[PDB]
């Protein structure tokens, strides 16, 4: 399995990246070796080709990245009548297409630290790399604020978080996972990054999430989520199962109510929790 | 040449002294015709050269006054008319006067906004009706005196403590004969228990659905929510603004203090605090439905119309 | 120091036995060691008994029993003009008092285990013996249902709460402590017990309660708290901050509004929280 190979080449090759953007360049290497002549014939390649990155990783934004991936390549199979120029024209879409990928985080970093006071408290939950992009874009716009953050109990990132924001010399606390409702109450904005992003704006996160957010409900607190355009997912959670199980496995992701989010900041911008369905819809899957 | 100068530093310290004229629909046709008169009066080659121009004064007019967006959006507005003309054309001499024309369309569009939303008023009210308001709006005054003609209900017109104007909305609905009840603003969760739903105006629609408008309001909100009333902001589009709540802690509007505490309340003056906001913050969760002159959304809804009436490019101006 | 000795004396014999209940042991053996006629003589004495009571141990439980013992020692002296039969009277009346005390989880079991279902589910806290007292009541009462433990991370007695319980042969499982969220749809009550009660009906307890108790409180559960009567405790926290900072010490202790909690299970019976109000008014501290 080439696939899986090169997609732990890319991810490992920088922690600084995530494993959807991986997953959408293994694909993109994928279809530009496939040289295969046929729609259906590369549908099933790609398809075969996100059933083995999701066999193999249990994220979900590898999952939608791949459905991104394959509503694109639906996209411009359904605009192009031959298949010879446009297989061209799916490698330099895909290839644009990554590009204004690779520089979303930045955007994302410019247009939602203005949110963030001077002198205010941020609640904030297990490592991405987009809050301390965020984090260090308002720090670098001369900010100063009190930092806590979830220790994440079932793998220690949190702590990497403290220690990536002590190196970075600003006032971060390890506090205890148990107490987000002890700390909810001096939070006077909850900034929280999320890995997922279902149709109706609710999100899929780390487990400890979703029960934040019930703080945020009760205490009035601002809940905001951050999060890039390629973790949209066309699915809707009802409950806790509803969520598919596969991505489960001690749960490991908690789905969260829409009416508990505050705001979203992708990069379309600043928007309300409705605008996830509306980009879905044009997108139609 | 030099007299679109005269008007434009008359209308920038005009904005900067106090508020000229009252009305905020008088204010955007004269940003409307001031900026027709803008796009009349200059030469240019590209698009983007008027564009940089044009986000230039529109830097100036908001910098003259930063609390009243309608100037500010509007700038905005003629901005996305010239990008889609732009857009439409570049897929080049012919460009001023369809600019003249959309100009010409946004104003018939907005010479009728509130008889509109009086069109669709009678779709919002029904007989024996509690209302409560606050503030002072023509818009909403004219909305229930003319939906007081074929239905017969009650308006709560509750004042506001810095100017209390409306005792204007009182009289100007007592002579059409809705049986106005006038009250205090610390009175509304004493009378939240009896009123029916809530008609209020803003001044300025926010990108997340969010509001700022008349001091208090965000208080009603919050006991509207409580009590699970619904809430009409019934608010034109050219009060829609792309301006995110917090940006740099230029929300609310302060005025003098002398209409809470006069000047001769004594030596005790110096040794106290005053402020007196005339503006409010309320969030969208606490607030309904809108009501547009295109009809009725909902406050999920306002990033659509802010995407089909502004571009994220220009947010910055 | 013996008075900490005969405390740890009491406490280290049996590990089903309470931190108040030993400290209320201790007290009453230093008040008959005392041996000093006087009524402010011995008042004093047993304000340091507490001080060091409450320097030794930072329980919550063994300063609210000396609390207790306070008040009782204050209407024995009130009652008695003379000293002498006054003394015998605190020893009679305290040993009594303690032969009560003795038998209140028995009578908490009975009187509590009657409103737990058949074929449900319930949610509990850290290792306490008044929780397995209710529950193996409620098995030698014939009920079968699924029990969901918080591992609750500080010190890991979750866990060894559900050792008791598989020793005990009944189905139950430990949860993640950052998934109380996750299971509040299936937990269709929510039993809980306390270490401490205050004065309007909210209770003092491990960590990570009061954020179990507002997911009971936006999923609509009725969130049941277990605790004795000598945990009743004459304070008024209004925020986090405001219980006493001795008990904290990473945060160790959450106060839980009283409007999250929907019954108390206590030696009077089953108890509106306004209850306990009306215990302290006539105790009158």
């Amino acid at each position: 399995k080439e696939l899986i190979e090169y997609f732990k080449s890319q991810m490992k090759e920088d922690p600084d990246m995530a494993s959807a953007v991986a997953a959408i360049r293994t694909l993109l290497e994928f279809l530009k070796r496939d040289k295969g002549e046929t729609i259906q014939g590369l549908r099933a390649n790609l398809t075969s080709a996100i059933e083995t990155l999701c066999g193999v990783d249990s994220s979900v934004a590898v999952s939608s990245g791949g459905e991104l991936f394959l509503r694109f390549i639906s996209l411009a199979s359904l605009e192009y009548s031959d298949y010879s120029k446009c297989k061209k024209i799916m490698i330099e879409r895909g290839e644009l297409f990554l590009r204004r990928i690779s520089l979303s985080r930045n955007k994302i970093a410019d247009l939602c630290h203005t949110f963030i006071k001077d002198g205010a408290t941020i609640l904030t939950h297990a490592y991405s790399r987009v809050v301390l992009r965020v984090l260090e874009a308002a720090v670098a716009a001369k900010k100063r604020f009190s930092v806590y953050v979830t220790e994440s109990q079932p793998d220690l990132s949190g702590k990497k978080m403290a220690k990536a924001l002590c190196h970075l010399n600003v006032p971060v606390t390890v506090v205890l996972d148990a107490a987000v409702g002890y700390i909810m109450e001096k939070a006077d904005l909850v900034i929280v990054g999320a890995e997922g992003v279902v149709e109706n704006g609710g999100i899929i996160n780390k487990i400890g999430t979703n029960q934040m957010a019930v703080c945020a409900k009760a205490q009035n607190k601002p809940f905001y989520v951050v999060a890039e355009s390629f973790k949209f997912v066309r699915l809707f959670p009802l409950n806790q199962q509803d969520v598919p199980d596969k991505f489960k496995y001690h749960p490991w992701v908690d789905y969260t109510a829409p009416s508990l989010i505050t705001l979203l900041f992708t990069d379309l911008g600043v928007l309300t929790p409705s605008a996830v369905s509306d980009e879905l819809i044009k997108l139609y899957l | 040449g030099s007299e679109l100068s005269e008007r434009i530093e008359s209308f920038v310290e005009t904005l900067k002294r106090g508020g000229g004229p009252r009305s905020s629909e008088e204010m955007a046709r004269e940003t409307l015709g001031l900026l027709r008169q803008i796009i009349t009066d200059h030469r240019w080659s590209n698009a983007g050269e008027l564009m940089e121009l044009i986000r230039r004064e529109g830097r100036r007019m908001t910098a003259a006054q930063p609390s009243e967006t309608t100037v500010g959006n509007m700038v905005r507005r003629v901005l996305k008319i010239i990008r889609e003309e732009y857009g439409r054309l570049h897929g080049y001499a012919q460009l001023q006067s369809n600019i003249i024309e959309a100009i010409n369309e946004l104003l018939v569009e907005l010479e009728g906004t509130m008889e509109n939303i009086a069109a669709q008023a009678l779709e919002h009210i029904h007989s024996n009706e509690v209302i409560m308001t606050i503030g002072f709006s023509r818009t909403v005054e004219a909305f229930l005196k003319e939906a007081a003609r074929k239905r017969k209900f009650h308006v709560i017109v509750a004042e506001c403590a810095p100017f209390c104007q409306g005792h204007e909305m009182a009289v100007n609905l007592s002579k059409a004969g809705i049986e106005t009840t006038v009250m205090t603003d610390a009175a509304i969760f004493a009378v939240m228990s009896r009123v029916n739903k809530v008609i209020i105006g803003t001044k300025t629609i926010l990108a997340n659905g969010a509001l700022r408008a008349v001091t208090g309001t965000h208080t009603l909100a919050l006991a509207a929510k409580h009590h699970s009333t619904p809430l009409i902001v019934c608010a034109p589009m050219f009060k829609l603004s792309p301006q995110f709540p917090n940006e740099e802690d230029s929300f609310h509007k302060f005025v003098a203090p002398e209409e809470v505490l006069p000047f001769t309340e004594g030596d005790i003056l110096e040794k106290v605090s005053v402020h007196c906001p005339v503006f409010d913050y309320v969030p969208p969760e606490l607030i309904t439905l809108f009501i547009s002159n295109i009809g009725g959304n909902a406050p999920s809804y306002i990033y659509r119309l802010m995407s089909e009436l502004y571009h994220p490019d220009d947010h910055v101006l």
